[PDB]
């Protein structure tokens, strides 16, 4: 969308949760940098009114900023120039037995935003967890319309965040570990109307391929694999559901999302490749048809979802500058793609320490595997480098183009797993699979890290307490801004990591910073609030270690530093 | 099993050593029902037509009403 992508960049708004299609979450303001940080300081608040995880952040378009809460999923609009206010709530009715089908917490990602055209008021996009997407009046909160995209009764609920592409919103999918087929949805901005749906699994005809689809890369697989990668009909509840982010290029017309784990955890249970499963798409917008698909993780024996960010960066591969996807998988690897045909330039370890791969071979794109890090019935694998959390999860992350570096949170979490049988139940949880997790063999649980895409150079690298769940923002004043699992946000300089500026928020952050300027002043802003998977343990006072799908182990410390909240803290000069 | 040797191009899937080629009929057989599969597709088609309803009814009224039986 031509004006949406206008309007992102004026560093007047923050207008979705990636910044702008290339998820850049990079700001040139300057008037805080490295060298003043240290002055930053609190200017104003609101609560949420909510506790549980509060994941994405806030929007800001033409002087509103937009709030937005986990379960339930109330908006609140709030006008820059009189903060204390609250321009408009809407305040959604959902059924609590959608609580019971989220695995991890009733996180929401957030709001997406369209401006005003032929369709026509500016709206807000929310995706609610009982699986509808709605349109609501961007100035007064009126409800436009309201459609059903997941059904909670087979375990489907939405957690990520709408995004609006020309005249279309897309709306993700969740609930793999209750055995959901995924599938994305393009509904018309106007109408509501169901203008395409593409599966992760099955027939051709589901997948929505254009007729090219592989062509530039036919070794990565072509046609029929949606079905030849499954053994008969397990593809039907074989998850691969798309709840983390997109990225846009509008000169190609390519939109760019990953897609999940296959069901279930059981390895065992479900031979094959299980395509399209952990799969980086590039689908064209107007019709949906994929045109590449890259497998990261065949036969997922880890739920290493394949549904992290998807940041887009111009460099120079072989001398030749290039347009570039880049995307650091649960898997511990960091992929670079052309995104135009889907040629694999690089994939490379986010830390040395990742073990169930020796390496990506980069002619075959296929990951070596090492089998003594495998999983399978029968076996309790020990000492397996990531964990089901990865060493990357749902952060929106950062790029500077000036320094061509990202600036990544990063997990350090290990696990131990074993699966066993169940039957599938439409309704029920369909995991099959007990986890223990602890810290990676460097010790801590968290790492921030800088680095070079393309040659898979690290700038540098910094240890956390915790892992760095959230996200970042990096600025052209040399800093990149993420909150903590233990509740601080923290400025580190982007050319050594250098700590520039801490401060104690209520409680832990998995949501990112976003930054702005109103009448001439940049603030940054955040949400506090802790939960998601790593918060579980907290959330729902767990005890037993391999609880929370294996976090409430790693996690039983967060309890010492952090409990619940539900606030929006914004920072100036 | 190294993910390296491929029956296809894009299917490079093998057993492990001592682990079955197909699951039906082995110890790990998924068991299925057949009808608990198919019900995500039902629901999905079942919501897929309420949606058009509630369009069809915003087309003709100008109007947009959520509840299918006050349509
Ligand atoms: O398959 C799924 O449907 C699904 C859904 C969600 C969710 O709804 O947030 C998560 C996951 N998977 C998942 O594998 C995961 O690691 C995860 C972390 C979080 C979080 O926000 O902390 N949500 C989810
Ligand atoms: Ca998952």
């Amino acid at each position: 969308n031509s004006e949406l992508d206008r309007l992102s960049k004026d560093d007047r708004n923050w207008v979705m949760q990636t910044k702008d299609y290339s998820a850049t979450h990079f700001s040139r303001l300057t008037e805080i940098n490295s060298h003043n940080v240290k002055n930053l300081k609190v200017a104003w608040t609101l609560s949420t009114g909510t506790l549980h995880g509060h994941e994405g952040a806030p929007l800001v378009v033409d002087g509103i900023m937009y709030i937005h809460t986990p379960f339930p999923n109330n908006v609140y609009a709030v006008d820059l120039n009189d903060t204390r206010k609250m321009l408009w709530q809407y305040k959604p009715k959902q059924n609590p037995a959608a609580r019971a089908v989220a695995c991890c917490d009733v996180v929401n990602r957030g709001l997406a935003y369209v401006p005003a055209g032929e369709h026509g008021p500016a709206k807000i996009f929310l995706n609610q967890l009982d699986g509808h997407i709605v349109a609501l009046n961007a100035k007064t909160g009126e409800e436009i319309w309201k459609m059903e995209n997941s059904d909670i009764a087979m375990g489907s609920t939405l957690t990520g965040a709408p995004f609006v592409v020309k005249d279309k919103v897309l709306v993700g999918s969740a609930g793999a570990e209750l055995g959901v087929r995924g599938y994305v949805t393009a509904y018309n901005i106007k109408d509501g109307k169901q203008e395409w749906r593409a599966y992760a699994t099955g027939p051709d005809e589901d997948l929505l391929l254009d007729k090219d689809f592989n062509k530039d890369n036919p070794h990565y697989g072509q046609f029929g694999l949606g079905l030849s990668t499954w053994e008969g009909d397990a593809w039907k509840i074989g998850g691969g559901t798309n709840w983390g982010w997109y990225a846009y290029d509008p000169k190609l017309d390519m939109i760019y999302y990953g897609s999940g784990n296959p069901a279930p955890w059981n390895e065992t249970m479900r031979p094959g490749d299980n395509k399209w499963t952990m799969t980086i798409w590039g689908r064209d917008a107007d019709t949906g048809r994929a045109k590449f698909g890259y497998q990261k993780t065949p036969h997922d024996e880890w739920d290493y979802a394949g549904v992290n960010y998807m940041g887009l960066s111009e460099q120079e591969v072989d001398g030749k500058l290039t347009p570039l996807l880049t995307h650091p998988d649960r898997n511990g690897l960091v992929y670079t793609l052309n995104r135009e045909t889907g040629a694999l330039v690089n994939a490379f370890k986010i830390d040395d320490t990742v073990n169930w791969v020796k390496k990506v071979d980069l002619k075959t794109g296929l990951p070596i595997r090492d089998p003594e890090y495998s999983t399978r019935m029968d076996h309790n694998a020990k000492g397996i480098c990531p964990s089901a959390m990865g060493y990357h999860n749902q952060g929106i992350e950062s790029y500077d183009p000036d320094k061509k570096l990202f600036f990544m949170g990063v997990n350090h979490i290990c696990m131990d797993w074993e699966p066993f049988m169940l039957p599938y139940r439409a309704g029920q949880f369909f995991v099959g699979a007990t986890l223990n997790m602890y810290p990676g063999p460097k010790g801590m649980l968290g790492q921030v890290k800088a680095m070079n895409a393309v040659t898979g150079k690290m700038e540098w690298e910094v240890p956390e307490k915790f892992a760095v769940w959230g996200g970042t923002l990096a600025t052209a004043g040399d800093l990149v801004f993420y909150g903590t699992l233990d509740g601080f946000i923290k400025a580190r300089d982007t050319r050594t990591g250098e700590l520039k500026w801490q401060f104690q928020l209520p409680s832990g952050v998995i949501g990112h910073p976003i930054t702005y300027q109103h009448n001439g002043k940049q603030y940054i802003a955040i949400y506090s609030g802790v939960g998601g998977w790593p918060g579980v343990g907290l959330v729902f006072d767990l005890k037993d270690p391999t609880a929370g799908l294996g976090a409430v182990g790693a996690f039983r410390e967060l309890a010492h530093y952090t409990q619940m909240g539900g606030s929006v803290f914004v920072f100036s000069l | 099993y190294d993910g390296t040797h491929c029956k296809a191009p894009g299917n490079c899937w093998e057993p492990k050593p001592g682990y079955p080629d197909k699951v039906a009929g082995s110890k790990y057989d998924p068991k299925h029902d057949p009808n608990e599969l198919n019900k995500q597709a039902e629901s999905i088609k079942a919501m897929e037509a309420r949606n058009q309803k509630r369009v069809e009814n915003y087309a003709k009224t100008g109007k947009f009403v959520y509840k299918v039986e006050d349509i």
